[PDB]
């Protein structure tokens, strides 16, 4: 759910 | 006293937090704030984990980043354990172990953006602009909300962020320097400075502006 940035 | 955060778990696992919390009488709140003392991270076994936007704001706020495995190494030796033997060494993007969540702990007197004005332009997706801008605020920049609002003189140092995939399939974020006199980068310049806690150059992240 919680946004990752890759 | 003590305040907690959590990023990147099960809601299976942030039940594990909050029986702790709640067995503990320690603060477990779902957002982060300027109180917030902990965010505690998903980590693999190294204590690296993936960059969330809680990530990013509990470094730049100076936070304990702290592994999951502090909140359940910590309920198995009923006993509140030691942040230190479980800080978050680094992350999947920026290196195993840059060590940046204990950077920004130490550097609270040098933060990275201190002497830059940053103006977050353009659409953004994922991570609201104002908490981008919260984000830079709390490394030291000043935040500037529109071009024509950068302050002047060769005492300032003004940066333009902008993400170009948000942006619709006009590629206007290479006119965005015939508006203002400010390099222009990605927002992974932002990103990568603040999990590093180290402002990075600009080099590898401008964007070329059609003149």
């Amino acid at each position: 759910r919680s946004p990752v940035f890759s | 006293r003590m305040s907690m955060v959590v990023s990147g778990l099960t809601p299976e696992e942030f039940m594990l937090v909050y029986k702790f919390a709640r067995k503990h009488h320690i603060t477990l709140t779902n957002l982060i704030t300027e109180e917030t003392t902990h965010v505690v991270m998903k980590t693999d076994a190294e204590f690296v984990c993936e960059r969330t936007l809680k990530y990013f704001l509990g470094i730049a706020g100076g936070k304990w980043v702290v592994s999951y495995f502090w909140v359940t190494q910590s309920i198995k030796e009923r006993k509140m354990l030691n942040e230190h033997d479980f800080e978050v060494r680094g992350d999947v993007v920026n290196g195993r172990n840059h060590q940046g969540p204990k950077r920004a702990r130490e550097s609270q007197d040098r933060k990275i953006f201190r002497g830059l004005e940053i103006c977050c332009y353009g659409p953004f997706t994922n991570m609201p602009t104002d908490q981008l801008e919260w984000m830079v605020q709390l490394c030291g920049a000043s935040v500037v909300k529109e071009l024509s609002s950068f302050t002047l003189g060769t005492g300032v140092h003004p940066i333009v962020v902008v993400q170009p995939d948000a942006w619709t399939e006009d590629n206007g974020f290479h006119a965005i320097g015939q508006m203002c006199e400010a390099p222009v980068v990605t927002r992974e310049w932002v990103l990568d400075s603040v999990a590093l806690y180290q402002c990075q150059e600009l080099d590898t992240y401008l964007i070329p502006q059609i003149p």
